[PDB]
């Protein structure tokens, strides 16, 4: 049971990553829980690009709950149980990307067509959101049913390259988000001076390398060393995966919540109060 | 000659502005103080009213 | 020659301050040495209202103690139900630009007016059920700062080219115009018997008119920098005003002069509204730093801070039956404390 | 019941209106148009334009590229400013209109730019700098009958900057003077050393045609630099 | 009642030197800044000099360079102007302006329209 084992070609096991993988999958569901709260409770930073970080974490919670509590299986054959958890890990991690696609496409929307112009709207959001994913998951399933459910994991088959109907719908977007963060990158690079005159030469390559870390840990890049895992050979990209990705959640509310100004202001004010 | 025009109105309001009875401060205070004495139990922002007769609660 | 009119308005100056300082044997605070304070005063937010999008410039509740009326720099009037926070009319402008609002005493019209130099009284109760523009008062030659009503068929305003004026509606004409201010006017208040009537206009002076005659009968100075707000006392026999140089005071009609001031060490920022209360024992003021303050009007000693607002405060007003205080801010909105 | 019902209806229809309204509020960009009587800003008016007795303000609709743009203009008024001007502390622009062929009123000018920048509602707000007249600065300076040092001593010391970028065919004194007086605005401009708003000067004559671009130029990076700081991006 | 008075003045021949002087009551002196306008024969309003509140900032217009000082005394309650070096140029009727708020750090005093504070002047003639 290795968080790998979504992006591998050989069926890895070592006890010395599932450990890693139960710490850093119980903290990262505790964090996530109080971003979830965050996001729903603090009212002045409403906006849409909050509405994705909420649905995002979302989809994460209950995936990560998922994985957790069905994936490894007896030794028998397969069951009707083990096709269901595999499709529903299926849906859910699929879900998860479209909501990074569409944090990409808000970038995209906040530094290049500057103007405020026509967005998109909630339900325009959650259709794009939750409705591709169901549509690939149907299709699959139409044409190759038999493929969900392995003989020792609750995950799709390596027959028929049938493992890429998860890996295209990845890679695809990620050759996206590569080039929008490039461009991001190199515009703030050009009116950091223009905004805080009195930063020094190091205290300015600081900040803007901490925005950079927080841009890639939503713009979904992190998952690329997983592509590259079909080599027994490899090893440390799978220690690197593994030790990155369990942690998704706890770098987001270190970045996106402990290191916002108002939601700090608001926890002070919540903790005087009561 | 707009000057002239103006000096005049203003010597004119200044001097009717002068024949006015008047009084002398401490009548007044007295009669301010007896005012705030008389209404001083139907004001609710002074002594706030029960909750049952209450519009806004 | 000039000079005989400027000595003789020097002399005239000089009579006018001994006659004042004649009559000068008691000061306020010794009168009013043997009083029990009020202790401490607690207030709570009971409503909020939203929906504006950009800052508010003035309100002004009814006679029923019901409901309110809103304005708003994005070409909106919105009247309030204060007991449900429902909504019951709103009402796009022709200018955007907008500084005043009212609200007449019978629940049938409302006015505004802006940089557009124009007062604009609008019909509520219509047979179609619609709201529709029914007058439009033109003539002044600058900006309208406040106005007030008197009944259903005559008004007053005031604005920036240094004058006042009344209206009649049907006709659309003035009738009497107040001319003696120097600089821009700020505010008006009216006597509770539709009699008199008190303008304070920028250049820290304060002047009393009557309506029926259309002269000034005195003036009454002793601030340091422009006038922003004014209000009568409930008897009509005093009033207070409020200036940029972070000070209150409290004038007296019969005694021609000044009585009281209210000021502290720690404020300096000005003041952009005044009220009292039922009975005259509080005086309520809003300020620049984002929050308001209520006195004693008799000891001048502060007793209450109201601190909900994230912007500049600029509208405040207490009703007839004395339950609510409204406040209204530049941060879109509206809030109610009993 | 039997009225709260009716209450509440009316509630949601005033509601949706508003929704509608908040979307085209949002979405359109109010600047608001300085200048002196000397000033040219009447033609320039007028040549964005194709693209009632003593009212108070005047009003100017255009469109750039899909963009909508508000211009406001202050007319029948008094000569003193120091109350109205709060009603505009939420504009994205405002559009400074200078002479430069006077020698005589410019030292008004920079008061008056120097009074602007300064306030104390208005310091979040950038500016947009028009030198007008090139022209006749061009012929004034070439005749050689007026001096511009017997207004401004400092004139006798100024060099040119090493890397100035003139148009093709124009002689060194009309640029020197040019700079020289642009420098004057530029100097008043960077003494807060804030770093929360921004100047952007050009050069401009009664013949012209680029000055929308210009503008949308000028506030699209003011709005992007907005967003920067709205979304803690920096 | 604010009031400004001022003092000094005259005719004076070129190359000449003069002290005008300026009292003031009815306000804090301490927290407002202060202005010297003039007036000449035919022309509007123009402006001169201004100082600060204790006096760590001073300016000048071009014309006035080398020539001008400006001065201000807050336990006496006064403000001081001192020329030298005279022209037949600045003939004039000068005054003194305070700028309308307090702890503030900007001026809007050129004005005709019966600008409220401010003197009634005085008349500086300079010939041979």
């Amino acid at each position: 049971s290795s968080f790998a084992i979504l992006m591998a070609h050989y069926d890895v096991e070592d006890w010395k990553l599932t450990l890693i993988t139960r710490v850093g999958l119980a903290l990262s569901l505790f964090c996530l829980l109080l971003c979830i709260l965050t996001f729903l409770l603090v009212r002045p930073i409403q906006g849409s690009r909050t509405t994705i970080h909420l649905h995002l974490c979302i989809c994460l919670f209950v995936g990560s709950t998922i994985f957790l509590a069905g994936i490894e299986n007896e030794g028998g054959q397969v069951g009707l149980r083990c096709r269901l958890v595999a499709g529903l890990l299926h849906y859910c991690f699929l879900a998860a990307f479209c909501w990074m696609s569409l944090e990409g496409l808000e970038l995209y929307f906040l530094v290049v067509r500057v103007f405020q112009g026509q967005g998109l709207s909630t339900r325009w959001l959650c259709l794009i959101g939750y409705g591709v994913p169901l549509l690939i998951v149907g299709v699959s399933a139409a044409i190759y049913s038999k493929g969900y459910g392995r003989p020792r994991y609750c995950w799709l088959d390596f027959e028929q390259g049938f493992l890429w109907s998860f890996l295209g719908p990845v890679t695809f977007i990620i050759l996206c988000n590569a080039v929008i963060f490039v461009t991001t990158v190199w515009k703030l690079t050009q009116k950091f001076s223009e905004i805080n005159p009195d930063m020094k030469k190091l205290k300015k390559a600081r900040a803007l390398t901490i925005t950079a870390i927080a841009q890639l840990f939503l713009l979904g890049c992190t998952w690329v060393f997983g592509l590259f895992i079909f080599d027994d050979r490899s090893l440390v990209l799978t220690y690197v995966f593994t030790i990155l990705n369990c942690l998704q959640g706890a770098f987001l509310y270190l970045l996106h919540c402990l290191l916002n100004k108002k939601v700090r202001e608001e926890y002070r004010k919540w903790a005087c109060l009561v | 000659t707009a000057s002239i025009a103006q000096a005049r109105k203003l010597v004119e309001q200044l001097k009717m502005e002068a024949n006015i009875d008047r009084i002398k401060v401490s009548k007044a205070a007295a009669d301010l103080m007896a005012y705030c004495e008389a209404h001083a139990k139907e004001d609710p922002l002074l002594t706030p009213v029960p909750a049952s007769e209450n519009p806004f609660r | 020659e000039l000079d005989q009119l400027r000595q003789e308005a020097e002399q005239l100056k000089n009579q006018i301050r001994d006659a004042r300082k004649a009559c000068a044997d008691a000061t306020l605070s010794q009168i009013t040495n043997n009083i029990d304070p009020v202790g401490r005063i607690q207030m709570r937010t009971r409503r909020t209202l939203r929906g504006h999008l950009a800052k508010i410039y003035a309100m002004h509740w009814g006679t029923d103690s019901r409901l309110l009326v809103s304005a708003s720099q994005d070409g909106k009037l919105i009247i309030w139900d204060s007991y449900t926070t429902n909504k019951v009319h709103a009402i796009p402008l022709r200018s955007s630009w907008v500084m005043t609002c009212a609200y007449a005493p019978s629940g049938n019209y409302v006015a505004c007016g802006g940089l557009d130099n124009i007062c604009s009284i609008y019909n509520l109760k219509t047979r179609e059920g619609n709201v529709r523009v029914s007058r439009e008062l033109a003539g002044h030659t600058g900006y309208l700062s406040c106005c007030r009503f008197l009944d259903d068929n005559q008004i007053v305003t005031s604005s920036g080219d240094t004058t006042c004026a009344l209206w009649d509606i049907e006709t659309g004409q003035q009738t009497t115009t107040f001319t003696g201010h120097t600089g821009d006017v700020m505010s008006l208040s009216l006597a509770p018997d539709t009699r008199l009537f008190v303008s304070g206009a920028c250049d820290a002076s304060a002047k009393l008119w009557d309506v029926r005659e259309g002269m000034c009968r005195q003036t009454f100075t002793g601030h340091e920098s422009d006038i922003n707000a004014i209000c009568f006392f409930p008897n009509g026999n005093a009033f207070a005003t409020g200036s940029d140089d972070a000070t209150c005071r409290l004038f007296d009609l019969r005694a021609d002069q000044e009585l009281m001031t209210y000021s502290h060490d720690n404020i300096i920022c000005g003041i952009t509204s005044v009220s009292f209360s039922k009975s005259g024992r509080l005086l309520l003021a809003g300020y620049d730093d984002f929050n308001c303050n209520v006195w004693d009007a008799l000891k001048a000693d502060r007793a209450g801070v109201l601190a909900g607002h994230d912007n500049r405060v600029s509208c405040l007003g207490v009703t007839d039956d004395g339950m609510a205080v409204a406040t209204g801010s530049w941060d879109s909105f509206l809030k109610i404390w009993n | 019941s039997a009225e709260d019902k009716a209450a509440v209806e009316r509630s949601k229809m005033i509601e949706k209106q508003l929704q509608k309204d908040k979307q085209v509020y949002r979405r359109t960009l109010r600047l608001l148009l300085l200048g002196a009587d000397n000033s040219g800003k009447s033609t320039i008016v007028k040549q964005m334009r194709i693209y009632v007795k003593t009212s108070g303000i005047f009003e100017t609709k255009f469109q750039v590229d899909k963009v909508n743009f508000h211009m406001f203009d202050v007319g029948a008024q008094r000569d003193e400013r120091r109350k109205w001007i709060q009603c505009f502390n939420d504009v994205t622009a405002i559009i400074f209109v200078v002479d430069s062929s006077d020698y005589n009123r410019l030292q008004e000018a920079l008061n008056d730019f120097k009074s602007i920048w300064n306030n104390r509602w208005l310091r979040t707000i950038s500016v947009i700098l028009f030198l007008n007249k090139q022209d006749l600065l061009a012929e004034k300076v070439l005749a050689g009958k007026s001096k511009i040092e017997d207004y401004f001593p400092e004139f006798a010391r100024y060099t040119t900057p090493e890397d100035a970028t003139p148009e093709p065919g124009e002689d060194p004194r009309v640029t020197r003077a040019k700079y020289f007086i642009r420098k004057e605005f530029v100097d008043i401009s960077t003494a807060s050393g804030d770093g929360r708003h921004i100047c952007y000067p050009h050069f401009t004559c009664s013949v012209d045609t680029e000055n929308a671009r210009r503008i949308f130029n000028d506030c699209k990076d003011i709005i992007l630099q907005m967003n920067l700081r709205e979304y803690n991006l920096v | 009642q604010v009031q400004l008075q001022e003092s000094g003045g005259g005719l004076v021949q070129p190359g000449g030197s003069l002290r005008l002087s300026c009292a003031a009551s009815g306000f804090t002196f301490s927290n407002y800044k202060m202005n010297w306008v003039r007036q000449a024969p035919g022309k509007g309003l123009e402006w001169v000099s201004d100082i600060s509140q204790s006096g760590a900032s001073i300016s000048y217009t071009g014309s006035v360079k080398g020539r001008f000082t400006i001065s201000r005394d807050n336990a006496k309650n006064t403000l001081y102007l001192q020329m030298n070096s005279l022209k037949p140029e600045d003939t004039a009727v000068y005054y003194c302006a305070r700028c309308p708020a307090p702890f503030t750090r900007d001026c809007f005093d050129v004005t005709s329209t019966t600008y409220a504070y401010r003197g009634q002047g005085t008349q500086v003639t300079v010939s041979s």
